[PDB]
């Protein structure tokens, strides 16, 4: 059905990329993830790397979500950027480092008008050239719908802990 | 095609129904902004500013209005039994967008509907997720949240922080959040975000995650223990802060007096549902009351404390709401009485009240 | 060997030179602590919160300083011609330990002399090393850069951290800190614990490896050369939401960062907040003990800053005074010595049992 990987896929994946676009949601926030996170996207940048935090309005359970947790993490306000002017990019970029979101990634919002979430935009990550979901189940979020993007050619899922991942991908690069 | 933003008259707000970038998109999608001088001064916001980005500017609420095809403001408007009529200046006719406070001020949703005009309730927009873009009570009640804490450590001598000095070692202060709503949770967030021991409670236990997904410590006959468990960590805090507000009713109550004597003096108590009565029946609006060496603060129109920065996000809840409807190219408005929002917002149009709470 | 410690009485001081921590080390120590009824009930210290450390409650200051040998205060005493004479209080040939603000205040100086009252300056603690545990100036001005941050987003009608949502982007408070002292830097640490943008900048280039560690920037050149960097500066105020500043001089007149000038060029609503207000302030708008608006802009000076954390600060009194008369104690004669080959009696004493031993402007 879908791609599944491990944390030593991720690894090569991103240590070998060239843009890559770090989006975070609610599930990097539950699991307390900004500071593999951030130390993993140093190891990028690292590598000649180039590194972005997409943030989705309304990607967390409270506006700013990602932000207070990002800014704690010590993360440059310069590598963070807002869906308007972040979307414009994905088709340009290696990678879409989706650590704890769905919903916020979620193409049936702007096809399919009966589903919860239709209307509301979202980050066009099915753009990069391979998409990467960090969860832990196949679940979904809080529109509890189920997500498209996990089935497509260039998706592969990366399950388990937002935290326990990112430091077994740091690990695996160093 | 003109668009009027007056300038708010009731006491005590700061804000005003607009923003640079909103004249701009608005005078994009064909329409003509006017608004009264220095109507978001306390803004912030200065006539130039508008000006640059497009918009005219008036001299007076009505000089502004006159013929006001839809207006935007942020706080309903006045009727004449309180001193002064903005209602009775909106062009017989127009479209108003504001919060309205809807459920509760029936005087002023006749004022409109005989003056024959189509009022949206903003404060009613449907609990959706395409609305979260318009939604009102969210982007206000957020900066009211962290307003909570900024105004709380300001009427707390001790700091935040642990800081470490030669002095020896200075301990942190201990936040307690109650109700994790929207306003909650900001204020979780900054509280911890300076350095404080921040611990929350709330009656849906489904937010214990929620709380914990910021750094928060959740607290934990089910009420004997509970309304219990409370009180061993209340009497160890520094700020309470109470955000517990269930509309239509006066608020309930987190901390009663018999609790703020239980407390540690010095302490501060931010009551954000100061005007629904409060979650302690000892904050009054307004000003600081000082009881059992606690300090009550209880102020009012806690957005209008961030007057700056929540007003370009008001502006926004609107702008949102709105353009969906500048129909394509015909330059008019269209309201389509399916969409759901709408159809949960007006509370009157050309002619009678038409929501149905009020029937 | 009595201790005694007295409310303060100058208006506008909420700090007790005195905590229930120390006392319990003072008794250690075998002395006899005395304060009067609530001294600190401005820094949440309770009367019975002392008690059960050991000090003893007196009815009034007059009383909890007839008999003490050592006397422990913030502010410089009362002289007899200011209102109430405190200095009449203070036995005879004892020893006074406070802020007393003695190179610019004689009058209180020599109104002690007269009384063989040895008086050791504690704002005049000698710079070393060894002394940090001891100086108030540090643990003091540093409650005070925290502070500094909080009174400026109190005044301040936006919101300070970044926030991504529903309703648009809003964004961070951009400070600026002229003086990276102890309170620029606590004022930098809490301006990004808000989530804001800090700038800061300073003569003492030593400043910036400080600076960048936690967080901010230092305005930098791009590379006579002492306007092409004042020039940047201003590129950066006028960007700037929060000005604090701290720039000081030991002796006189606080220098000058921000011009009027300069205020007219700021962003409306923007506000700056003067440490050295009352020393003119590094802008001259400052007026002290009052938030001051020009140019669309507020000027914040509030006086006495460490009193507006006085639960905080004065703990941190009472353990810098501990910290330097803890070690002139003998241990088991239970009596007191200051020392005199000890830098620390040396550069503080400003008056010794009726002769001014200090060389400041008596030497
Ligand atoms: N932020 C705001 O302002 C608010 C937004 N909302 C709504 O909430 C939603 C936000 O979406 P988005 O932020 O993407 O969140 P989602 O609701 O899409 O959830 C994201 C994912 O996190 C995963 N997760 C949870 N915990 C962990 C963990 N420890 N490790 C790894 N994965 C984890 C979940 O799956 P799994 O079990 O598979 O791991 C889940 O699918 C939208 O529908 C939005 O409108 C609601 C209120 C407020
Ligand atoms: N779309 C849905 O599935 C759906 C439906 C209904 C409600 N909601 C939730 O409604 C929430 C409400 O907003 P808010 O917290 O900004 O506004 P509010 O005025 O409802 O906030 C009051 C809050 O404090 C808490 N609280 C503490 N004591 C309480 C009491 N006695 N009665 C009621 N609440 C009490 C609540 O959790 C509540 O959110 C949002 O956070 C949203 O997620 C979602
Ligand atoms: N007793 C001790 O051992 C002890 C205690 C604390 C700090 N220190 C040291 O003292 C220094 C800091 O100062 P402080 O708080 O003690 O003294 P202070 O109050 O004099 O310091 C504030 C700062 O103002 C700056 N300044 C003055 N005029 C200026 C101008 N025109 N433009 C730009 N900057 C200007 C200085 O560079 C100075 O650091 C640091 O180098 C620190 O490490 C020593
Ligand atoms: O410390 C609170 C904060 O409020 C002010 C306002 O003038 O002080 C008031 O509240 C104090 C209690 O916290 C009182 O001791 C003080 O007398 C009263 O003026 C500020 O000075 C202070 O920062
Ligand atoms: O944003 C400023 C902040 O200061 C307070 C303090 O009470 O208000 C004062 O400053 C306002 C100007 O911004 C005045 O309009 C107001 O009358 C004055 O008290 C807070 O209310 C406000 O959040
Ligand atoms: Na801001």
């Amino acid at each position: 059905r879908h791609m599944a990987g491990s944390a030593e896929d991720a690894a090569f994946i991103m240590k070998n990329a060239s843009k890559v676009i770090i989006v975070p949601g609610y599930g990097m926030a539950v699991a307390q993830a900004q500071h593999a996170l951030r130390e993993m996207a140093d190891v990028l940048k690292k590598e000649g790397v180039e590194v972005s935090y997409a943030i989705h309005p309304v990607a967390g359970r409270m506006p700013g979500h990602m932000n207070v947790l990002l800014a704690e993490a010590n993360v440059p306000y310069d590598e963070v950027f807002e869906l308007e002017e972040i979307n414009s990019s994905f088709q340009t970029a290696d990678v879409a480092f989706v650590i704890g979101a769905n919903d916020v990634t979620n193409p049936a919002a702007k096809t399919d008008p009966s589903s919860p979430i239709y209307g509301m935009p979202i980050l066009d990550v099915e753009k990069a050239g391979t998409v990467l979901f960090i969860k832990r189940s196949m679940a979904s979020g809080y529109a509890g719908v189920e997500n498209e993007l996990f089935f497509r050619n260039n998706t592969m899922m990366l399950f388990g802990d937002a935290k326990k991942m990112t430091e077994q991908i740091v690990q695996a690069m160093n | 095609m003109k668009i009027a933003i007056p300038k708010e008259r009731r006491p005590g707000e700061d804000r005003v129904a607009i923003s640079p970038e909103v004249v701009k998109k608005l005078v994009g999608l064909g329409f003509e902004v006017i608004v009264e001088q220095g109507a978001g001064v306390g803004a912030s916001i200065t006539d130039d500013a508008l000006t640059a980005a497009g918009a005219t500017i008036a001299s007076t609420a009505a000089q502004a209005l006159s013929q006001a095809d839809v207006v935007w403001k942020v706080q309903r408007p006045m009727t004449a039994e309180e001193g002064t009529d903005e209602v009775a200046l909106i062009k017989e006719g127009a479209v108003l967008m504001c919060h309205l406070g809807a459920l509760t001020n029936r005087p002023v949703v006749e004022a409109l509907t005989k003056r024959k005009i189509t009022a949206y309730a903003m404060e009613l927009m449907p609990r959706i997720s395409r609305a979260q873009s318009m939604d009102i009570l969210s982007s206000q009640s957020n900066l009211a949240g962290y307003r909570a804490v900024i105004d709380g450590a300001y009427e707390f001598a001790r700091a935040f922080p642990m800081m470490m000095t030669a002095a020896g070692t200075v301990p942190p202060a201990r936040v307690l959040v109650f109700g994790v709503g929207v306003a909650g949770l900001q204020a979780i967030a900054t509280a911890k975000r300076l350095g404080a021991v921040v611990m929350a409670t709330d009656v849906r236990a489904a937010t214990k995650e929620q709380v914990e997904s910021l750094g928060g410590k959740f607290i934990t006959e089910f009420r004997k223990k509970q309304a219990e468990a409370v009180l061993k960590e209340l009497v160890k805090t520094d700020i309470a802060i109470t955000t517990a507000l269930i509309p239509g009713k006066p608020a309930p109550v987190l901390i009663t007096e018999e609790m703020v004597t239980k407390m540690k003096p010095g302490s501060v108590i931010i009551d954000l549902a100061v005007e629904a009565g409060g979650n302690c029946p000892l904050s009054e609006p307004g000003k600081i009351v000082v009881k059992h060496g606690v300090k009550i603060v209880g102020h009012t129109n806690v957005p209008s404390r961030v007057a700056a920065d929540a007003s370009p996000l008001f502006a926004k809840n609107l702008l949102n709401f709105l353009t969906p409807h500048v129909d394509k190219d015909t330059k008019t408005l269209v309201m389509k009485l399916e969409d759901e929002t709408v159809s949960g917002t007006c509370v009157t149009r050309d002619g009678a009240i038409v929501h149905p709470a009020l029937t």
